[PDB]
């Protein structure tokens, strides 16, 4: 997928043979206050490779 | 002149798909290229045997 994600931070190959989880935690790590531990790369010279 | 030929791909040029379209449509474009041009070189084959 080409995008912000899956282009910089985690690129999936084409063939991969399996799947992801997704499920919804707004209560374990997300805080009122804004939880700025989680961060994400946005500028790379380059693409990514799988 | 089969080389010349879209077979339903966005072009019939090997570079120039790949480096505009992401990974997953290129590999469907590339494979549908690659079966038709494979398909001309049989039966290719079986008119000149």
């Amino acid at each position: 997928q080409t995008g912000n994600i899956a282009d910089y931070n985690y690129k999936l190959p084409d063939d991969f043979t399996g799947c992801v989880i997704a499920w919804n935690s707004n209560k374990l790590d997300s805080k009122v206050g804004g939880n700025y531990n989680y961060l994400y790369r946005l500028f790379r010279k380059s693409n990514l490779k799988p | 002149k089969q080389l010349s030929s879209k077979f339903g791909a966005i072009s019939s040029v090997l570079n120039d798909i790949l480096s505009r379209l992401d990974p997953p449509e290129a590999e469907v474009q590339i494979d549908r290229l690659i079966t038709g041009r494979l398909q001309s070189l049989q039966t290719y084959v079986t008119q000149q045997l």
